[PDB]
Order: structure tokens, then C-alpha cells, then sequence
């Protein structure tokens, strides 16, 4: 009695995963100078999003096994190496550094942070050698047997970063190629799994940061109202603890010393920075949070941890247990220079259910790097001359629990930044990526003509 | 003051072989270079050969080449040393002593990636304590 | 390679400052730059006893009376209140090329 | 209105307004990552395009075969399809069959191209 | 008159000779410089296609539409159209209604569409 | 009553940038000559271009706007820079040379432009050094404070151009892709700008050689019947004037020198070719043009030059204001070596407004070169076996105006190569590249049927 | 049958199959040999669908046209043709002859096209 | 009278040239051993091949004119390449080796085959050091006039097989496009060139191992039934000949040494693999194949090749007449070690048309080579841990007959593996590509109404 019928153009479509492109804004390629996240071949984004909100439409949207994090892990990685390939590799720094302590004015604290180091170093023509000074930091350098070597030297060496591109993070855009379409979560308490009733479809993400860090995350987006927690399953204990402050916490992190870049020229057509003195006294780096900001920070987290684990068990933070420098500090790079900074004055409390110290973090810097915790790159960062001050929110905070002894009495988190994607899973748990599938068939009463 | 011992004296005729026995006490062969040298009354010294405490490269003089062998035994418990073409003329005292050298570098090439081409020299520096010596006379 | 010395005889009157020079053909600074002299005092019927290496330092118990300078091809040897103990012959030795040769020598007397 | 701007509305209104949808389906690091996602959308345009126009629908934003529906792939009233489900749904329903139907339209409109030449031949 | 041929000429001889533009809209420093150029001559071709083909024009050199012309962007006679016009002057001259028009025949193929759909409902 | 109808197919076109792609003969191709410009990988071209004539249709022109011209000097460059990819670095030159004057068979005026260099290099295996020796030019040598240096060694390492390749321009044809197209002017008197009666579209363009050259065109196009100036501003005087002559005037270039080749081993399979010693005497090599058939050029040139300038102004000529060599002296390059002449006994005249003497340029050669007005690569052309003379033909002319104090007195030109791009403007003058817009609307009497 | 499956069959039995061929015209090292391949493919199917697309015969495998038979091109029986011979015979009988038979194709639609015009003109 | 009908799709092809690419079983994946010949790329194969037989239809094949197996030539050596990008480029190695003798316990034939070599080294700091030694094969060094050096040092520096990558050949499958479709020839007599008289078209090719080998062809496919000598042009004696075993005979070459990889460490990260020691006495390699199998199989070779040449001559094999190790020995490589086996052993006999010793071939292993008949490329293959052994299938035959003397009482063949892209042509030679031809057109009496 009914025949089927053809329609084309249905809004109807599927789970799928692609190969998104990239779009960013004007005033970044504009200023025509040179960034590790090479945006200038990045197409220009659209004068406006055009975010049309869909109705009585709802999606099972997911984060955890988002493909869009495992793209964006990969990309960031592929344009940071692409800077690196024209640097200038520091091969010729492979010798047996003969250091010395200095103590021109040094504070009690930072004794043995830095040493004075001298060698021997090519030049321009390859009869001629050029003897140079050189401080390197305590962290970056190791006893032969005093004679001393760099770390990496008995690994790989380290590509020089180059002088004129920058670290500085922009923000960009993933827009999905045509054909697809991207789904944006506009609910206000989406934990990151379920299905989402509000729904809508955009054609390019907002603007993300690529900021590196550990143990929080710095420079995000913030939620409104309440702070929520994100995790695969809140009773495994392997999965890290998401949570983003609906508020952020300024933290300025600074360098007091004063070093100043030297040029010492290796080879003909390459250049080596290395860092001569530091004008006037040495003081350690820190970072500045003030007490009565934080704590209700903490009294904001604590409450919406409860509703997971019973509103009378008693919740604790405790500093990180061990590891690595690069997991058990919080990093970041900003003003060009890499930080670890000792977060365990911030994880020391103990909650129960019942001014303006300005808490000081201390930092040591290093300039032998490794960031994409691989094995056989390394960088190293050429000094920057002057007094270095910074400036950053913290919007959101990886957490970890130890286990349990059978009691649920008390309950201790500690900071962790094991995995390097959860710090873009926390920017992208609202989006996904379908495929549009116009083909369709329903019976309705329509004969062929002839 | 580091006591040393030498060979008594010997004679022999002219054209022949001989052997001379030195050693030191302590094995100071292992950081120090070790010299031979030569007098004569009315006349002044002349050094004969010498050998560097690594035992890599030794060398004399352009009269005394392909006539003179210098052996050590192993663990460098004693050492011997060989004459050829004695004359009537050579009468001197024998001595045994040690000396310094000091190892410089006189040019280098930079390889790219491959060990360096480097010339290294050896200047002798001083000659150190000697010993009472050795008297050995020609006559026929 | 050649080596002289001279003046073959100085007689010098006991407390009176003396000077001796020795010089070789290579210049001390020919190939590589330095001095590497050595200068002994030879006592009849003993052993040479060394007093000063490349005349820039003096080694550990020697009389402080000894010294030396100069530049260039030219170097002397200045001792202050000679004495008829230092009776006999110098010689110098060069450690700049191999192969290793003393010197000729000379001989000073006490006049009388 | 807009791209899916009704893709919850009924599959009767949401039928109203096929060619928007229609219009939106082609237009280092970023040079191949570029490149090959443009291929892919120009051949997956032309592939159902070319499904489309092999049943005798080539240039048809709306089009019907002689095929008859089976009502066991689903046997319910024409006023609880078209006003009152929506495409998404219906889609997962028919999920099941779409190959075999498929394979209908296909030999359904090659007897329609030869008996339209013996007409014609007849004429 | 080959490609490009009847360019100046008159609007009406142009007409005349359409196949032959369109026969030619489609046919490691010079590799991927070259390979780029095609994929961009494929789909610009395609796109033509396809905004040609939801106006119900899909296969037609020359077609006529349903949408009436409209007075504000010319009040001319034909007669001093296509004899004494050229194409390319045509083009500027109403350059500014161009998006415009392109959108009104969108609606008019879904509403001949739908009215296509229904007209043999009954029978 | 009109109804809207469509076309598709029109001949309606509008002006666009695309990419226009390499087209050469294979005349050439099974030579196997292996040119700097990869002619291999261009698509063959038709034996004859379909020449089509538009009428009664005129196009608007600018040669300066032309973005032909951008993108043809980025495919030189590219091809040049692809070549020298798998050539040997000459990175172990960079010793400390000791270099003595020639004086075995001198002139009075030659008398130190070349110097006998003797340096120490390492042989294949790399623990034995071989004495080595070479002559090089004066331009090719700096003193340190007795012994040189190369004068790229404080700038970067150069690579050798490989003998196996060569840098015979050829011609090369740019075809636009489909749906696009070329439109040639074929007006005689088309200045720089402008309608042009007379249009003409293309299969694509003809063959053009990448002729590098300063101050003088050489193997150019000519314009025929008059001697033509392009200016896009004649009054502002910082715009380089180009003249195009409408008959070539000779030129003989040689190197008296009979230097032989000589061949270096250094490292594994890589071979560094010396100069050798000379056979014969030694004389500076010189450029020669008739007088004659000059001196009538000018004549017409300043004919012409008086249309823009009035018919009563006093025309000047005068050689280089002077700087950098390679911008104030006639460069180019025959046989593969690369010349720089003296081209002051051309341009000093004067014109009140009413003997094959052979006037010879005397030239020096330089064997580091950029030919980019870049720092940071460098390439070293090796010496060639042999006398080397070449003929060509002046077809082009650039000026650079000076002075302008007095309101009309007299007027001064000077030559000057300050871009690059004017030796390929002057043969992409003609050309134009757009894009074809098939659409169209036109009001007619029909209707659908239903 | 599958792909290619009736090649040696009669002309009558290779029309039952026309469709089968049709959907296979499109579907480090390795890399480039991917796309080079897939963009010949795309270009070279719409090659002959644009030639297809220009003699009326947009949407259909089997299209009569009005142009006539030349006699010089072969003069013998259709049951000689169609019920005993292969397809790859045949292109091998009038492989000279196949670019001047396209030409002819392009005029006829042109004009047909045209004519379409002046029948509503009278009304 | 007659129509024009045009009918799309209809089933025509025709002979051309495409870009065939790869597929593979996704079993390669599950190695993870990043496979020389790259299957990461390379698109999964189809479940199981849909083999569509054609039925009355007849094809022209040639399998020496076949385009695949050149397409392939390339593809071998590009894939080879690409591998050899990121590993140690031996350059530092041409330094003067002091070599000796090695006389721990020698067999007398094997007198001198090895060297025991000392040279110094650089460890990771450029400023020191390092002495060490390695055995090198004496087919590997050579001396100055005891200096000695590498025979690489001289053309160019080699590089250093990753130690990772495996050279185990995996079967491919080389598959068209879309719009063109590859035939194979199921004909069982079909011997070089002829129309098969069952032709089945197939989805793609079947797996093929890229095994090269010299004179003999191992892990084959067999004949169905009967030995097929194949051949161009049979009566020229400049031509390969081609056979194909119906039945395989087994060939166990082992390597019965016990050699120790040696770690060297150059620079920083790279690390040179060298013997270190040998364990247990020292035996020469060899190759062992049954004598009884042997006779037999060459019984049947000697059948065939009569029918050409006429049943009464008399058929004589012979050894390779001359040519360097490469072209005048059975080389093949069997788990990463290369050999080169004296193949004398096999081809000495005679025919006049009328016990499990296992024949012993003696071998010998080189560690320099370059596989590709190519100047300026080479590769260091390094020591294997322990013994090594494998069996393989000869069943393929390379023969060229040679010499003439107006007399057909006898005819001479010797071995011959001067082209080494035959080993490919025997596996390519059942198919052939095609483009088809969907467009037709063929009079009928329809005639358009409309
Ligand atoms: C130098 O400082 C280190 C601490 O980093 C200390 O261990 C060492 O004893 C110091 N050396 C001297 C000579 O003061
Ligand atoms: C911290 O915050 C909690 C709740 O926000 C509050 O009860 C407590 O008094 C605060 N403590 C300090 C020191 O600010
Ligand atoms: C825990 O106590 C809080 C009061 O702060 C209340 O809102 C919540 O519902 C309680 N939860 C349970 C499970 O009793
Ligand atoms: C660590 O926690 C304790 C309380 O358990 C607190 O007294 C201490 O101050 C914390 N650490 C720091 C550095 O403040
Ligand atoms: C300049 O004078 C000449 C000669 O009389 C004349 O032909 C020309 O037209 C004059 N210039 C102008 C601009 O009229």
C-alpha cells in the first residue's frame, strides 16, 4: 500500500572521528613575529561563531573517550618539534666542565643552586679554540668522577631553542572540515558523561590556550556558580580527579636575579647563549598566593567532594609522594623560562565538617628540558636578561587519591600530573565530532510517474 | 731522599757487547721518565736516551740510531740496556736517574663528529734526582 | 743542531756578582715559544746538582741568592756574593727540540 | 532555521528544509592535515550523489520508486511517522535493512531504463 | 571562436555557444604546486553543480525558473538586452542583487517540490 | 511580467590569484642536462599556444599590481635552494689560510686580485692532514688582523654547487589551471597601465628565462617599433624607470685566464675542486660593446625619455651612485662563472636637447655569492676548465633618477638593480590571470513547463 | 555477476548490468600514493560524466539520441550487432571513429534545448 | 534508419600505466617491529580476495614488458631508503685500524678470512678518548701498503641499520585504483606472451615477498605442475633465462659461529654494535642441499630445455664465468646476516639423453653493502647474538646461456643474477592493469521522442 520514498538532506548523524584543521585569529599572525605554534599558515577563524542552538534534541556526550584530546596531543607536539628542526644543535657542548661554587652575594637558601663552569669551545675555524664561563644551574649539570658534564650528554643532545620564536601561548581554534559537524553542551552541571539536553552546533571550538603544566591547570576556562569534579570512575583510584574552580586565584610567580645573556659564537653560522652574571645579589624564585583567597577556594572543593564520598568523612590534602621533578613540582613556562615550582605549602590541611600571608612557593629553574616526557629530545632555553615577572590565573586542579584501609573515616588527595592530556581534557569535555549522514528513506503515498 | 742502586762496574773490549742493570725503589717508573747520560773529565755531559712513563714513544739521537735498544721486563721490576761500538774514546761514569716532561698540544684540526686530529709534542722540563752511577772504562 | 757557550773563562773575585749566558742556534722561540733551560753546577768529583729550571722558578731548598732573566735568544744568570763553594762548570741543557744535547761547557777560577 | 536547525523537529516540518543542509556539504602541519581532509569530502559527496542518481533520482531533493514498502521493516500509521517522530529516531529503526534496500532501488530503476527504450523502439 | 571566443560579443550570439566553456571548466616544487591546482578546479566545478542543481537545473545548459522578475533591479527592455548587450557589463551591472536571487530560487524548487509530491497523492 | 531564467557557461570573467603551474618542452628533456630548475618535473606544453583573439572587449592592466611576478620569484628561489640540497657542504674550509701574492705572469693593473692560499685540510680517513693549495680571488679573503680567512666565515658555511648540475637558463612556460585563464594585451602602444584595445587570451604564457642580471637585461623580449618606458609614477623619483629596446646591442664577454680544475678529496665521497695553477699569462676579463651601435641607442632612449620630461629638458647620464658591489656594478653570469662589471664608461653623457673602438668593461669575478640580498646561505661556484667567452644581447635597460632641486632644468639618470623582480616584470608585462564566473541571470519570456 | 563479470557476454545480456560497473568507478611512500591516486580517480569520473552530462543524458545509463547514424562509419544488420558480439569487439571495430560521433552529440542537444523555448512562446 | 544510442558503464578496458598502492595484512601490526617495508601505510587487505572468473574472453599479456614489476623496482628501494634516515651515520669510523690476525682456533681453510682490528674512538665528551677493538671481516678492510681502513671510506660514509628494524620480508599486495582492474592469467601454459583462454579478474594481487637473491629465487611460488623455462627471445644469448621448479628443494645455511654483540658508544646517544669476541671454536659457513632432491630437480630442467634447443643436444651447466662476489655467488640475507655462497657445487655436470650426502656450498659474510648496484649508498648491517640458521625453498633457477661456435652438438648454461629485479618479475608475471572505458555508443532503432 506505501512506497519508499527518498529524501536528501536530512539532519541526521553518527559518531565519527576526523582529521580537524586548524583557525586562529589575525592579531597574532599581524604582529608578523614567529611562534612555536606556527598559526601564520593556521587559516584565518570567522568574524563570529554562528552557534545555532538546537531544541528538544539530546546527545550522549563524552570525554574520556574523546578523540579530539588524542589529535590535539599529537599536533602540539608535531609544530613544537617543527620549530626545533632549524636551531642550532648544541653537540660542541659535550666536554668536561670544570665548575666552582659562587658566593659573590649569595642568600642562605640559594648556596649551591648555580655553579660557575669553564671549558674549552670551538670557533668559527677549526684551528682555533676560544676558552669561555658559563653559570649553570645545579640541576643541569653532574659529577664525571670538580669536573663536571651536562645531563643530557649521555643520552642525546639538546637542540638549542631558537632566540626569536616564543612560547607564548595563543589561543586556537579546531574547526571541523565540511561534511562533519562539531556538538557544543551547553548544561551547566554536564559531569563530563550522560546525555546532555541542551545541545548546540558550532563551527569552530573557542579559542584554546595550549598552556604545559602540572598539578594545575593555569590560564583555562572557568565554570559558573559551583566548581564541579570530572573523573572516569570516582571509586578506581587510578584515575586522576578533575576539578575547575567557578573563580580564579592570581599567583604571581617571579625571578628576582638579573641575569644577563651572552652571545659565545661556536662554528660558522651558529651562535651559543649562555649567561654571564647576575647584576647585583642572587635570590631564589618563588610564587606568590594569598591566604584568604585560597582557603575558601578549598572550602568550595571540599563541600562538592562530599556529595562522592559521604558529607561526614574527613577530607585531607597532602603534598605529592615522590617522583620526578617534572611530576612531583608544578611547571609551567611563562616569561620563557621553565619553573618547578614546590606546591606542598598549598596541599597541607585537614577539613572536618565543623591574613594576607601571601604563601611563598620555591622554585628552581632549569634549562635542560625535556617536555613531551619523551626519551632522546632534550631543548635547552637560552637565558633571558633582566627581571622576569608573571602574572596567571589558576583555573582547575588534578587530584589523586592514595586508597583506603576499610574505613572511610579519612580520605587524602595529593596533587598529580601523570598524563599530559588532562590538561586540554579539561577544555574540550563539551564537543564532539559527527559525521552528517543526508541519505534517508520513509513510505509515504508517491507513484513513480513513468 | 729516595735511595738508588746501579751496577758495579764492568770492563770490556772494544766492538762487544754488554749488559747494565738499574732499578728503583718504589716503581717511581710508573709517573716518571727515566734518562741516560754521560761523562767525561775535561769534557761535558752528553745524554744517551730516554723513555716516557706511559712507555709509548721513545727516542736518541741521529748518531745512535739503529745501534742502541732499550728493554724493560715486565711489572717494570728491573731494566737493561744494551752498547754497541764501544771506543777507546768513550771512557765516561754511567748514572741512573729519573725526569718530568711536559705534554702540550702544538695543533688540531676540529673533526665534525670524529675524534680530533691533534699533534702532540713532549719537552723535556728537568732532570730529577740522580744516582751515584756507574764507572765504565775501555782499554785493551 | 749546534749549542755554544761563552766567555770559556771569567775569573770573578770571591763576593763579587757574576753573570754566565748560554745560548743554541734554534732560537727558544723557533717552533712552539718557551725557554725549557736548565742550568746545573757541576762539582769535581760529584754529581751535578740542579739549581734552577727555566729560570722563572727556584726549586724547594736552593739558596735564594740564585736568579734569573732576560728575554728573547739572550738569557744570564745573576747570583749575588759569589763564592769559591760554586767553583767548577756550568752547563745548560734546552728541552725545546729532540734530540736532547748539553751543552759545551765553561769553566771559572778564583783569581789568585 | 540554519545548519540541523531542525533536526528535533518533526520528520514533516523537518522535510520543509532539505536544502539548507544540502548547501553546507563541501566549500606544514597544516598543509597535508588540509589537503586530505578536502579530498575526502568531495569524494563522499560524489559517492552519494551517485547512489542518489543511479535509482532515478539524480537532481531530486524529493523522490519516490516504484518499490512498494515492506511492512515488516515497519508497520505503522503514516500520523505517527511524519508529525510525531522525529529523523534521528527513525533512522536507528530502519538501521537494520538499509543494505537491502538499497539493493532494491538499484535493480528497480534498470528495468525502467530498458522497457522506456522499448516504448520508445515500439514508437 | 574558441574558449572565451564570444566574449565580447553580442549577449545573444554568446548564448549560442555555451558548450564550449563548459567543457573547460575541468581537464617537488612543480608536484604539489600542480596537485593543489586540481584538487581546487574539482570541487569549484562541483560547486556549480551544485548550486545549479537545487534551482531544478541539475542537467541543463539553459533553464528557465518559476521566479518572477523583479522591477527595482532593472525596468529595461529585452530587445535592448541581448542585441546590444555584452555578458561581462551584464555582470556588473547587477552585481549587487546577485545573493539575493540565488536564495529566492531555493525556496521555489522546495515549493514546487512539495506541491509535486501531493499532486499525485490522491491518484 | 519577466521571469528570472539562468545560465551556466557564460563568458563572464573576474580578476583572481591562484597558482599558476611550470610548463616546459621536452625538446630539451632527454638531454638529461639536469638544470637547476627542475624542467623534468614541468608538464610538457602544446607545440604551438592556442593563440584566440577577443574582440571588441577591453581589460584593465597593471604590470606592478601583477601578482605573476611575486609569485614567479618564490619558484626561483625554491627550485635554487631544492638544488643545493644534496650537494657537499664546504663547512671544513673555514681554516686559517695563508696566502701569498702571484706574481708569475702579471699586468700593471691586475696586480692583486688573486692570491696563492696554502691551507691544511684532513684527508679521507680523519687522523692525517694533507697540505693543500688554491688560488682565490681578492673579493674571497680577508685578513685577520700575513694569513686570510674565507669572507663567509663569519656568516655561514657554503655548499658547493655540484658540476653535474648547471645554470643554463632555459625557457619556462606558466599555465594557469582550469576554470581560470591568461588574457595577453597585444597593444602596441601599452605604456604600463591602462585599457587595452586589443585582448587576446592564451593557452598560457610563452617561454621566459630566469635571466639574472642587474642594471641590464640580457636575453629579454623586445619591443618592436619603438623603444618603450615603463614607470609606474614617472614624476616620484625613488621608482626604478625600465626601458625596453626594439633592438638588441651585442656584447662579448671572456676570461682570458686558462685555469685548470683541480680536485680535492676531503672526507668520505666528497670532493673540493681548487683552482690550479694557471697556464699562460694573466689578464683581467672585460665585457666589449660597439660604440656604434650604442651611442645611436642612447639617442633613441633619450628621444623618448623627452616625451615625459618635455622636449627642451637636458638629459644626463651617469654611472652608479655606489655601495655594495653587487648593486652598483653589472652582474650576471656565462659559462658558470660569475661576473661583475664596470659599467661606468656606458652611462656619462650629455644632450644639449638637439671607429668600432669596442668600449670594454673591465669585470672581476667572485666565487662566494648570495644572488638573493640574503644572509645566512651562501654557495661557491667551482672554477671552470678553460677559456669561457659569451655573446648577448642588450634588450632592456633600467634607470633610477636623481636630483630634481631646480624646478626644469636638467634631468640626471643612473642605473641601478635595487629588485629583483624587474627582470621578470619586463616579460610578464603582457599577462593577466582570472578567473571564469559560468553562472548568470538574465530576465526572459519563459516559464516552467509546471 | 560481479565486477566486470558479463565482459564476454552478448551486447543484450551486458545491459543487465550496467550498474555493476558503474558503482566501481570510484571508492611515507605509501602516503603519497594514496592521494595522487584518489584525486586521478575523482577527476576521471567526472570527466565522463561532465561529456555525459552536456548530450542530455544527465541521469541516465541508457539515453537515445536524435542525431542520425552515419552509413560510412559501418553499414550491417543490428542482429549482427547486438545478440553475438562482446563489447570489447566492438570498440574495436569503430575505434577510429569515436571522437567524431561526440562532436555530432554536442550540436544536437544545443539546439534541442533551444527549441524548448519557442513551444511555450506561442501560449 | 539507425540511431545513436549512448550506454554508460558498459564492460570495455584497455592497457595503461597507474600507481598501484599497497594493502597487507593487519597481522603485521601485531609484530610491532616497524618493518622495513613499512605496512603502517599501507591500507588493510580485504578478509578474503573475491576472485571473479570471467568467462569467454581472451587478454594479450607480456610479462617482461609489464609495467608492475618496475613500479615495484622503485618502491623496494624508496621503502629501503626512508628507513635508513634515522640512524647512525657511521662517519666517524674511517679513522686508521690497526688489524692482526686472529689464530685463537682456526681451521686451515678459514686461515684468514677474519681480522681483529684496534682503533681509537671518542667517548661522549669530545675532549677524551677512548681505545677499542672489533672484528672486522676481511672482505671489509683493506690495507694502505699494518694500517688498514674501510672499504666504505673511500665512496661514502655507510650507515648503520637501526638494530630495530627487521629485514624479514612480509607479503604485500599491490592493488589498483578505482577505474582500473588487474586480470590474472590462470592459463597453466601460459609461458611469457600470448592470449590466456581463461582470464579471471581479481581484486588485487596476491601476497608477494620482496626476497632478493642472486642465481637462485627462494620462498617462490611453484608451478602447478611441469618446469616452464621462460624467455623473451630464446635464441639470443644476451638473454635471461627464467625457470620456475614445480616441486621445492630445501637449502639449510647456517652460521655456526657464536659472536658477541659489542656496544661502542660514539658521541652522544649514538652507539656503534661490533663483534666482540668469539665463543667456542671458528667453522666456515655453509649452505647444505640434498644431492638425491638435486638430480632429480635438474633432471627435469634439462627435459624442458631440449624442446627449444632440439632432443638430441647436449645440455651442460656450468659456473659463473667471472664478475665481482656480488653477481658471481648466491647472496641473500637470513635473519640479518648476509652471505655469499659459492654455488660452484651445483651446476657442474653433463647430459648425454640417457647418498644423503647434503652437498655442502661454502659461504662467506659480509658486513659492507650496498644490494642495489648503486654508487655513494651503502649500510652496515651489525653482529647477531649467537648462532643463526634457516631453511628456505629454492625454487626458482636464474640461467644464461653463453658462447657459439656454429655447432649445436652442445649447449652451455651458466648462472646469472646481473638484473635484480627478475626475483619480482617471476611472482608479476600472471598480471596485468587495465583502465576502463565506461563510455560507449552503438546504433538501434530507438529514437529520442523528446
Ligand atoms: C660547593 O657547593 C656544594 C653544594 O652544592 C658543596 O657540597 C661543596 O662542598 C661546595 N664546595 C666548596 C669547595 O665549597
Ligand atoms: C576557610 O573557609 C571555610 C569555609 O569557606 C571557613 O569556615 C574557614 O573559617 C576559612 N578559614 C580561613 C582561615 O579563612
Ligand atoms: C549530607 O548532609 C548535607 C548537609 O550539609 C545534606 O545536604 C545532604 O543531603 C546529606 N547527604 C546524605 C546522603 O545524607
Ligand atoms: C603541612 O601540614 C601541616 C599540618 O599537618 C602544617 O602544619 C604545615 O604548615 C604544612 N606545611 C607547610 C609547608 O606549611
Ligand atoms: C617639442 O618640440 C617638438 C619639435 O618642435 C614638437 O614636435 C613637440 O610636439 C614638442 N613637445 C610638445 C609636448 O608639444
Amino acid at each position: 500500500n506505501l512506497w519508499v520514498t527518498v529524501y536528501y538532506g536530512v539532519p541526521v548523524w553518527k559518531d565519527a572521528e576526523t582529521t580537524l584543521f586548524c583557525a586562529s585569529d589575525a592579531k597574532a599572525y599581524e604582529t608578523e613575529k614567529h611562534n612555536v605554534w606556527a598559526t601564520h599558515a593556521c587559516v584565518p577563524t570567522d568574524p563570529n561563531p554562528q552557534e545555532i542552538h538546537l531544541e528538544n534534541v539530546t546527545e550522549e556526550f563524552n570525554m574520556w573517550k574523546n578523540n579530539m584530546v588524542e589529535q590535539m596531543h599529537t599536533d602540539i607536539i608535531s609544530l613544537w618539534d617543527q620549530s626545533l628542526k632549524p636551531c642550532v644543535k648544541l653537540t660542541p657542548l659535550c666536554v668536561t666542565l670544570q665548575c666552582t661554587n659562587v658566593t659573590n652575594n649569595i642568600t642562605d637558601d640559594m648556596r649551591g643552586e648555580l655553579k660557575n663552569c669553564s671549558f674549552n669551545m670551538t670557533t668559527e675555524l677549526r684551528d682555533k679554540k676560544q676558552k669561555v664561563y658559563s653559570l649553570f644551574y645545579r640541576l643541569d649539570v653532574v659529577q664525571i668522577n670538580k669536573e663536571y658534564r651536562l645531563i643530557n650528554c649521555n643520552t642525546s643532545a639538546c637542540t638549542q631553542a631558537c632566540p626569536k620564536v616564543s612560547f607564548e601561548p595563543i589561543p586556537i581554534h579546531y574547526c571541523a572540515p565540511a561534511g562533519f559537524a562539531i556538538l557544543k553542551c551547553k548544561d551547566k552541571k554536564f559531569n563530563g558523561t550522560g546525555p546532555c539536553p541542551s545541545v548546540s552546533t558550532v563551527q569552530c571550538t573557542h579559542g584554546i590556550k595550549p598552556v604545559v603544566s602540572t598539578q594545575l591547570l593555569l590560564n583555562g576556562s572557568l565554570a559558573e556558580e559551583e566548581v564541579m569534579i570530572r573523573s572516569e570512575n570516582i571509586t578506581n583510584n587510578a584515575k586522576n580527579i578533575l576539578v575547575q574552580f567557578n573563580t580564579p586565584v592570581q599567583i604571581n610567580c617571579t625571578r628576582p636575579n638579573n641575569n644577563t645573556r651572552k652571545s659565545i659564537r661556536i662554528g660558522p653560522g651558529q651562535a651559543f647563549y649562555a649567561t654571564g652574571d647576575i647584576i647585583g645579589d642572587i635570590r631564589q624564585a618563588h610564587c606568590n598566593v594569598s591566604k584568604a583567597t585560597w582557603n575558601e577556594t578549598l572550602g568550595k572543593v571540599v563541600k562538592q567532594l562530599r556529595k562522592h564520598f559521604g558529607n561526614n568523612t574527613i577530607i585531607r590534602f597532602a603534598n605529592s609522594s615522590g617522583g620526578d621533578l617534572e611530576v612531583t613540582t608544578h611547571s609551567f613556562n611563562c616569561g620563557g623560562e621553565f619553573f618547578y615550582c614546590n606546591t606542598s605549602g598549598l596541599f597541607n590541611s585537614t577539613w572536618i565538617s565543623n591574613s594576607n600571608d601571601s604563601i611563598t612557593l620555591p622554585c628552581r629553574i632549569k634549562q635542560i628540558i625535556n617536555m613531551w616526557q619523551r626519551i632522546g629530545q632534550c631543548m635547552y632555553a637560552p637565558p633571558i636578561q633582566g627581571v622576569i615577572r608573571c602574572v596567571s590565573n589558576i583555573t582547575g586542579l588534578i587530584l589523586t587519591r592514595d586508597g583506603g584501609s576499610t574505613n572511610s573515616t579519612t580520605e587524602t588527595f595529593r596533587p598529580g600530573g601523570g598524563d599530559m592530556r588532562d590538561n586540554w581534557r579539561s577544555e574540550l569535555y563539551k564537543y564532539k565530532v559527527v559525521k552528517i549522514e543526508p541519505l534517508g528513506v520513509a513510505p509515504t503515498r508517491c507513484k513513480r510517474r513513468v | 731522599q729516595v735511595q738508588l742502586v746501579q751496577s758495579g762496574a764492568e770492563v770490556k773490549k772494544p766492538g762487544s757487547s754488554v749488559k747494565v742493570s738499574c732499578k728503583a725503589s718504589g716503581n717511581s717508573f710508573s709517573n716518571h721518565d727515566v734518562h741516560w747520560v754521560r761523562q767525561a773529565t775535561g769534557q761535558g755531559l752528553e745524554w744517551m736516551g730516554w723513555m716516557s712513563h706511559e712507555g709509548d714513544k721513545t727516542g736518541l739521537a741521529q748518531k745512535f740510531q739503529g745501534r742502541v735498544t732499550i728493554t724493560r721486563d715486565s711489572g717494570a721490576s728491573t731494566v737493561y740496556m744494551e752498547l754497541r761500538g764501544l771506543t777507546a774514546d768513550d771512557t765516561a761514569i754511567y748514572y741512573c736517574l729519573t725526569g718530568s716532561k711536559h705534554r702540550l698540544r702544538d695543533y688540531f684540526l676540529y673533526n665534525e663528529y670524529g675524534p680530533d686530529y691533534e699533534e702532540w709534542g713532549d719537552y723535556l722540563a728537568t732532570l730529577d734526582v740522580w744516582g751515584h752511577g756507574t764507572a765504565v772504562t775501555v782499554s785493551s | 743542531v749546534v749549542i755554544t757557550q761563552s766567555p770559556l773563562f771569567l775569573p770573578v773575585t770571591p763576593g763579587e756578582a757574576a753573570s754566565l749566558s748560554c745560548k743554541c742556534s734554534h732560537s727558544l722561540q723557533h717552533s712552539t715559544g718557551a725557554n725549557y733551560l736548565a742550568w746545573y753546577l757541576q762539582r769535581p768529583g760529584q754529581t751535578p746538582r740542579l739549581l734552577i729550571h727555566l729560570a722563572t722558578h727556584r726549586a724547594s731548598g736552593v739558596p735564594d741568592r740564585f736568579s734569573g732573566s732576560g728575554s728573547g735568544t739572550d738569557f744570564t744568570l745573576k747570583i749575588s756574593r759569589v763564592e769559591s763553594d760554586d767553583v767548577g762548570t756550568y752547563y745548560c741543557m734546552q728541552g725545546l727540540h729532540s734530540p736532547w744535547t748539553f751543552g759545551q761547557g765553561t769553566k771559572v777560577e778564583i783569581k789568585r | 532555521l540554519g545548519f540541523l536547525g531542525a533536526a528535533g523537529s518533526t520528520m514533516g516540518a523537518a522535510s520543509m528544509t532539505l536544502t539548507v543542509q544540502a548547501r553546507n556539504l563541501l566549500s606544514t602541519v597544516w598543509g597535508i592535515k588540509q589537503l586530505q581532509a578536502r579530498v575526502l569530502a568531495v569524494e563522499r559527496y560524489l559517492r552519494d550523489q551517485q547512489l542518489l542518481g543511479i535509482w532515478g533520482c539524480s537532481g531530486k531533493l524529493i523522490c519516490c520508486t516504484n518499490v512498494p514498502w515492506n511492512s515488516s521493516w515497519s508497520n505503522r500509521n503514516l500520523s505517527e511517522i511524519w508529525d510525531n517522530m522525529t529523523w534521528l529516531q527513525w533512522d536507528k529503526e530502519i538501521s537494520n535493512y538499509t543494505q537491502i534496500i538499497y539493493g532494491l532501488l538499484e535493480e528497480s530503476q534498470n528495468q525502467q531504463e530498458k522497457n522506456e527504450q522499448d516504448l520508445l523502439a515500439l514508437d
